[PDB]
């Protein structure tokens, strides 16, 4: 049996941003 | 401040696989909320206290790849439906809610912040239905308080007719309990 593996991440803890350019 | 969530892809189909296989996984991790995949599902994990939990209908008995090789299950609790591994390095992990609120608000494997209503212990209901599809792989995934702070696990969704109007959840507390 396969090892369960992180394929992506969700982020709670970033706030609002101006995006760079 | 406001509940506000982002999601990125780490990984491809083959690389999984390879992964899933080694048990081998050099990637860094960072965030909250970890999607992972077997063979045959993909889902959601969640870190709370330095440990990184979902639930063991996904997982079963499986290790996690990591950095060293897989790493076996820390906890392991079949009729909570809860399993958890040690939180991986890079990651950061969620305060349990002590305020008791019944607004919840669930975040899915698409990094949306959907209103729930708590109406028990374990379940709550949503302020608007969504298709179940929609849902799908939010499974280990949290249940925040207003503040941020969780307060349970996404473990099952009531659905009719293909609509999801209601879903039940591991409570924080249980998971302290298993942590016992
Ligand atoms: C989690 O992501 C659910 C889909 C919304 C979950 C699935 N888990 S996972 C980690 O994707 O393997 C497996 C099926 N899921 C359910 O919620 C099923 N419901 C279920 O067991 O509901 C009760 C009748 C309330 C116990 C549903 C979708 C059929
Ligand atoms: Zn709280």
């Amino acid at each position: 049996k396969g090892s369960v593996v992180i394929v992506g991440r969700i982020v709670l803890s970033g706030k609002p941003a101006i995006i760079p350019k | 401040a406001p509940i506000t969530a982002y999601a990125q892809q780490t990984r491809g189909l083959l690389g999984c696989i390879i992964t899933s296989l080694t048990g081998r996984d050099k990637n860094q991790v960072e965030g909250e909320v970890q999607i992972v995949s077997t063979a045959t599902q993909t889902f959601l994990a969640t870190c709370i206290n330095g440990v990184c939990w979902t639930v063991y209908h996904g997982a079963g008995t499986r290790t996690i790849a990591s950095p060293k090789g897989p790493v076996i299950q820390m906890y392991t609790n079949v009729d909570q439906d809860l399993v958890g591994w040690p939180a991986p390095q890079g990651s950061r992990s969620l305060t349990p809610c002590t305020c008791g609120s019944s607004d919840l608000y669930l975040v899915t494997r698409h990094a949306d912040v959907i209103p729930v209503r708590r109406r028990g212990d374990s379940r709550g209901s949503l302020l608007s239905p969504r298709p179940i599809s929609y849902l799908k792989g939010s499974s280990g995934g949290p249940l925040l308080c207003p503040a941020g702070h969780a307060v349970g696990l996404f473990r099952a969704a009531v659905c009719t007719r293909g609509v999801t109007k209601a879903v039940d959840f591991i409570p924080v507390e249980n998971l302290e309990t298993t942590m016992r």
